[PDB]
């Protein structure tokens, strides 16, 4: 998926790297095997024309 | 197949005495959802504060 990783908290047991927010998109914290990295949705820019 | 150790050479199995009344005891421990008794974490994914 498109994920932006930023420094975050220690939330989660860490037994499973995969995490869900009750929706198909995944928080994906603990992306690194030992390090904690939380991914974010791809940046999208609104475009309009007059 | 795997054999951990040699079969026992004892001539006869040890004598066993069975008494149901002595073993029987009255103790009550009902399951509590608030205490999360006997609850298994989902193996598929970790979950956040939500």
């Amino acid at each position: 998926g498109r994920g932006v990783f930023q420094n975050c908290t220690a939330v989660g047991v860490r037994q499973q790297r995969f995490v869900y927010d009750a929706y198909q998109n995944l928080v994906g914290y603990y992306s690194d095997d030992g390090n904690y990295y939380c991914l974010r949705a791809c940046v999208s820019v609104p475009v309009s024309v007059i | 197949y795997v054999d951990v150790g040699p079969d026992s050479v004892k001539s006869a199995c040890i004598e066993v005495d069975i008494q149901q009344t002595f073993f029987d005891k009255t103790w009550p421990r009902p399951i509590d959802v608030s205490k999360a008794d006997g609850i298994i974490y989902p193996q598929g994914r970790t979950y956040s504060n939500i």
